[PDB]
């Protein structure tokens, strides 16, 4: 039952993770009366462990890219060598919510 | 340990590794790494855009 699934196309490799190295690979849910019957029959291969798991939820990012986008439509926009936004000094740096 | 890494076919393709240094440099590390996140690169620090 386990192995038919497909894995999925995001899956962090640090997240989720026991004590030990081993990965989590997925999640069996039951009701209350399954998982006692699984319990005390598969006791043997059952074990308590500690996982290390996401403390917070995952954050909004804004993609780099729409940037070039942006600028591209005040090229076609801004007056002639009126836009400036797109050369600087020093390190480039885009606008981010880090 | 690689059988052969893919720095070393970039001087037969026609581009010196050098040359991804001066990228780097130029990109300025704040930039640079967005970016790096953003392609996916790594895999162990990723959100969606």
């Amino acid at each position: 039952l386990a192995e038919a699934a497909t894995d999925s196309i995001l899956d962090n490799p640090t997240t989720y993770t026991t004590s030990s190295g081993a990965k989590i690979s997925g999640v069996m849910v039951s009701t209350a009366n399954v998982m006692q019957i699984i319990m005390s029959l598969l006791s043997s291969h059952i074990t308590k462990e500690t996982v290390s798991a996401p403390a917070t939820y995952g954050n909004f990012v804004l993609s780099p890219e729409n940037a070039v986008t942006a600028i591209s439509y005040h090229s076609i926009l801004a007056d002639f060598n009126s836009y400036k936004a797109h050369l600087t000094s020093g390190q480039p740096h885009l606008p981010n919510d880090s | 340990m690689e059988n052969w890494s893919a720095l070393e076919l970039l001087p037969k393709v026609g581009i010196p590794t050098d040359f991804l240094t001066h990228v780097k440099t130029s990109a300025g590390e704040e930039m640079f790494e967005a970016l790096r996140i953003y392609y996916g690169d790594d895999p162990e620090r990723y959100n969606i855009h």
